[PDB]
């Protein structure tokens, strides 16, 4: 998909920290673990109907 | 949140709780977008028809929670607001158009396993993911039912609730309400007869509507709970602020400051 | 009723109505009026009956005594009680200085 | 000034501001005693420990101001210096003993609604007013916090700050610091648990400490903000150069060796 | 004593102007107007005795 | 400690301390280096991060064009600009002659 990294839109000086690592939950994404209902979301991307 | 299920611990590292100082009450939900900024629905802070107009002194923020009442000493963080920013073109008298507000924390919080920011969508993600039928996730500590205290199933949840819902087709959204929908809002939910239920409800405004990108595996905030006609009514859907669309203002506010 | 009356923002702003029932917010109360109870009107703000005085600071229980003085000029047995007071007994309190309050 | 208040306009028309040429910084406070002489603290000009040893070409004086930074065209008067006079027995090595200096403006200032001199005390006034428990006033654009923020709020004020402070008994002053006091300095501030707070702070040096006479309703300058142990600390007080004690040198410089 | 009431201690040929009516603020004393906080000063005058 | 190295003259002379923060003057830096960071040291003068500069001369905006030549051999649109530069872009600049700098 991407090449270098994710999309850091805001300036760290005004925004603060966080953006670069955003969206990766430490107790799930970071540990290769899935929550009880994630599947249901991904499936809807393929379901179509 | 109606017809939802209890969230797992740390399921939503970005869920924020807007707490009222006097009386000490749950106001709305919100979300952490960085170590110092929080995003909510402008109608939580300002709404003239209820004489509501809160200043940085009328409320605090509670980050890292799971239980809605108990002080969770081991994970919870409390903060005060430095500056509140409400979209200038916020229309509360007509249809809650541009229902959005940014809040700046007095001091940057320390992120942890339970406190982590959600991402804001970009052009590609907005485009690829915002398709009718695709599902997002809503979380909040709002009522699990419509009217106050009715059956054995008491109204307020003990812990954070979760529910996954489908983005609905704009024509269907419009046909559902007698209100003037706009482009700065979207609707989600199940159609009647589908036999699947679920919706946001009182106490949930400001909370995030997220989706997980299948390309980079991250979570993006696409919506903000805003309004609806009742909670989980047949033929009715829930409306959320369109976050990606309003991203120009968010940037304006955050970046056009320090220099 | 139609839509407009029940088109309500999903925020909490509880009030107590003429029927002795708590309504999530004024919009919630009005939408009901236009759907069965035309006598419904707001009595006062806040729930009709008070909430359970839940023990929200129980996690502090047993903590060693180490007083800290809060910006409210009240001495607390420890930080856990101070921080817990900021969302209950003394909304917004902050640690001024360690040790008892000198006032 | 800490625990101060925004000063009214033209509250201290004798308030001067020592500005560093390059970098363009606020250095200290100062007072106007006539149309051509200014009174500051000598450490604002000469202080070997920091290498600081300014000359007339190293700074300018801004008078009539209220806003800390903006050039206020309608009121402000900017002036250069001709000669700097620092007390010969000024002691910066041990205790800032005799911390006083006179600055002569290169051209006479034009007085106005915002630019007017303070009176120096005389035996009568110095004696009757200089009694513990009595309140004087301090003004400046110096910090509003000791802790140069990394959390809470902001240090630098926007407009001139004012605070009133009680003179304390010499023994209390002597017992409050582990530094050798002198008769050429006094101290003021509230005692712990006295109900109020307030103190000078970085950037206030050279600022005036004044008192209003009930005998003739004029403002006399009794002290010059000088040094302290932190700003607004419990059990600590602020030390001010004793102006009357040194009025002879002032006279010696202006009336004979000056012109 | 002189012409105003005050006692000009310095030589006008060296001091410059100002002494004679020093300490009287244009926007306050001259106009018989009290600033917001000076009430405290006169108050301390009766307390510290 | 009793605060013997915290008795500082109340003047500004900002320095950038290795703390990563701006210190009012060298003395305060030193007092913190004791009460806190025993290894804190001054790296450079001036604030660690430059001051957010507003429009100092902002009041000269809208002023009539009446050029004046200052001692720095720079033409200014009007007096207001000259005065403002003396405490900013050209410290101590003063009026040399009226009209453009005939150079």
């Amino acid at each position: 998909t991407s090449e270098d990294h994710f999309q850091p839109f805001f300036n760290e000086k005004t925004f603060g920290a966080g953006e670069a690592d955003c969206g990766l939950r430490p107790l799930f994404e970071k540990k290769q673990v899935q929550d009880q209902t994630e599947k249901e979301l991904f499936e809807s991307y393929i379901e179509g109907r | 949140i109606v017809e939802g299920q209890d969230a797992e611990v740390g399921l939503s590292p970005w869920q924020v709780m807007l707490f009222r100082k006097s009386p000490q009450e749950l106001l709305c939900g919100a979300s952490l977008i960085s170590d110092r900024w929080v995003l909510t629905a402008a109608h939580c802070l300002l709404y003239p028809p209820w004489d509501k107009n809160f200043t940085v002194d009328d409320l605090l923020v509670r980050i890292g929670k799971h239980s809605r009442t108990r002080y969770e000493r081991k994970v919870e963080k409390i903060s005060m607001l430095d500056k509140i920013y409400i979209h200038p073109r916020y229309n509360w008298k007509e249809n809650l158009d541009r229902d959005i507000a940014l809040l700046k924390l007095k001091r940057p919080i320390e992120l942890s396993d339970y406190i982590h920011p959600v991402c804001l969508p970009d052009k590609q993600t907005a485009a690829k993911l915002l398709h009718a039928g695709f599902k997002g996730r809503v979380t909040g500590w709002g009522n699990r039912r419509e009217t106050w205290t009715t059956s054995v199933a008491e109204v307020q949840p003990s812990v954070l609730q979760v529910v996954n819902l489908p983005l609905v087709e704009r024509p269907v959204c419009k046909a559902s309400t007698r209100i003037r929908i706009t482009d700065n809002m979207f609707c989600a939910g199940y159609k009647p007869g589908e036999g699947k239920r679920g919706d946001a409800c009182e106490g949930d405004s400001g909370g995030p509507f997220v989706m997980k990108s299948p390309y980079n595996n991250r979570w993006y905030q696409m919506g903000i709970v805003s309004w609806g006609e009742g909670c989980d009514r047949d033929g009715k859907y829930g409306f959320y602020t369109h976050v990606f669309r309003l991203k120009k203002w968010i940037q304006k506010v955050i970046d056009r400051l320090g220099s | 009723e139609g839509g407009e009356p029940c088109a309500c923002p999903h925020a909490l702003h509880r009030v107590c109505g003429s029927d002795g029932e708590t309504y999530s917010n004024p919009c919630t109360l009005n939408c009901a009026k236009f759907n069965g109870k035309p006598e419904l009107v707001k009595v006062h703000d806040g729930p009709c009956e008070p909430d359970e005085d839940e023990d929200v600071c129980q996690e502090c229980d047993g903590d060693e005594y180490k007083p800290v003085c809060g910006s409210d000029d009240i001495t607390y047995d420890n930080n856990c009680r101070l921080e817990c007071a900021s969302i209950s007994s003394s909304p917004g309190v902050e640690l001024k200085h360690e040790g008892p309050c000198r006032t």
